[PDB]
């Protein structure tokens, strides 16, 4: 099994800076003179590997100048200049010498912003969901930097998390921000039986919480 | 230029069997070897099998996970790739890729979903999220889609059939106890909704469930 290593697992760069990218293997990848098979894709959110680099420096169709592989022995580098917008994804190296064929783990390239207060809107439960019988409470966090946040549900003031459902996305491409979602979701039976429901966010844009919150 | 194009993924229960197919044009497909390579959130990219070329015998090679379970085979004639998958295991669970590649390129396919699990299908209950105070008081408001209990995970969810694109953002979807709960958001401007129209499009291929969901206000 060849061990393919990537370093880092994440790298938050601005636009306009160098982006390094490290692939370690744990032996030689030399097929023939000439011929060592190391390669780059990207693979952006929700879609395929994209080849960017083969042969460990040879660049693929389209694949702009500012972006140069390298490396030899068990040592690779993948680099890229001026970094831009759409350069957001996961980077991994491949090696195509032994098989069976390996991986790296992948790298992260995040698009460094300024720092970005979350967008709180909360929800009450549907009267379809409620005449189901059932109570989920909704509540938004869009737009925000850094991805770093904390979300606490309470209900009538006193802390409550049961039945709790977050996910989140991945970078925005245009504005580079992190949105999240949170489901609460509660028996109808429960959610008669308090009346203040909060959304409370903690993230660094702010020293107290921003929370968003209604009454039934 | 070239195109791969996997098919035939879907849900599959443990000890079940499923083959895929990939369909490749833009090249000369017989000229070319060929793999499978899986891919989890959970374990990132995994390659099990490839086939070489007719002068080749047609050799193939395996990852010992699923060695006498897969057999990779192709038809030079069709351009096809094929990968049948008996013995299936939840582990097996994956987005599988189809590539051809070469000294000089590497092109995937656009992947296709298999998921293995005892998990009967269910069709989701989509339900409308309307804000309280209002948010059309502002300038912008946010409105909201919840897609509750469905299984296995593809669905399909738009804002006023494809037409609002900008400001929305659709999470990706939580499995927990063998069903699945997605959301989604939009943001409009304060003048827009209520007075105009804002419809959730929920789409269930794998129940054939279709839910057009007005988000009305209050």
């Amino acid at each position: 099994e060849l061990v393919m290593t990537q370093t880092p697992l994440s790298l938050p760069v601005s636009l306009g800076d160098q982006a390094s990218i490290s692939c370690r293997s744990s032996q030689s990848l030399v097929h023939s003179y000439g011929n060592t098979f190391l390669n780059w894709y990207l693979q952006k959110s929700g879609q395929s590997p994209k080849l960017l680099i083969y042969k460990v420096s040879n660049r693929f169709s389209g694949v702009p100048d500012r972006f140069s592989g390298s490396g030899s022995g068990t040592d690779f580098t993948l680099k890229i200049s001026r970094v831009e917008a759409e350069d957001l994804g996961v980077y991994f190296c491949s090696q195509g010498t032994h098989v069976p064929y390996t991986f790296g783990g992948g790298t992260k390239l995040e698009i460094k912003r300024a720092d970005a207060a979350p967008t709180v809107s909360i929800f009450p439960p549907s009267s379809e969901q409620l005449t189901s019988g059932g109570a989920s409470v909704v509540c938004f966090l869009n737009n925000f930097y850094p991805k770093d946040i904390n979300v606490k549900w309470k209900i009538d003031g006193s802390e409550r998390q049961n039945g709790v459902l977050n996910s989140w996305t991945d970078q925005d491409s245009k504005d580079s921000t992190y949105s999240m979602s949170s489901t609460l979701t509660l028996t109808k039976d429960e959610y008669e039986r308090h009346n203040s429901y909060t959304c409370e966010a903690t993230h660094k844009t702010s020293t107290s919480p921003i929370v968003k919150s209604f009454n039934r | 230029e070239v195109k791969l194009e996997e098919s035939g993924g879907g849900l599959v229960q443990p000890g079940g069997s499923m083959k895929l197919s990939c369909v490749v044009s833009g090249l000369t497909f017989s000229r070319f070897w060929m793999s499978w390579v899986r891919q989890s959130p959970e374990k990132g990219l995994e390659w099990v099998a490839e086939i070489r070329l007719k002068s080749d015998n047609y050799a193939t090679h395996y990852a010992e996970s699923v060695k006498g379970k897969f057999t990779i085979s192709r038809d030079d004639s069709k351009s096809r790739l094929y990968l049948q998958m008996n013995s299936l295991r939840t582990e097996d669970t994956g987005i599988y890729y189809c590539k051809i590649y070469f000294y000089s390129f590497s092109y995937w396919g656009q992947g296709t979903l298999v998921t293995v699990s005892a998990a009967k299908t269910t069709a989701p209950s989509v339900y409308p999220l309307a804000p309280v105070c209002g948010d059309t008081t502002g300038s912008s408001v946010t409105l909201g889609c919840l897609v509750k209990g469905y299984f296995p995970e593809p669905v399909t969810l738009t804002w006023n059939s494809g037409s609002l694109s900008s400001g929305v953002h659709t999470f990706p979807a939580v499995l927990q106890s063998d069903l699945y709960t997605l959301s989604s958001s939009v943001t409009v401007t304060s003048s827009t909704w209520p007075s105009q129209s804002i419809t959730c499009n929920v789409a269930h291929p794998a129940s054939s469930t279709k839910v057009d969901k007005k988000i009305e206000p209050r």
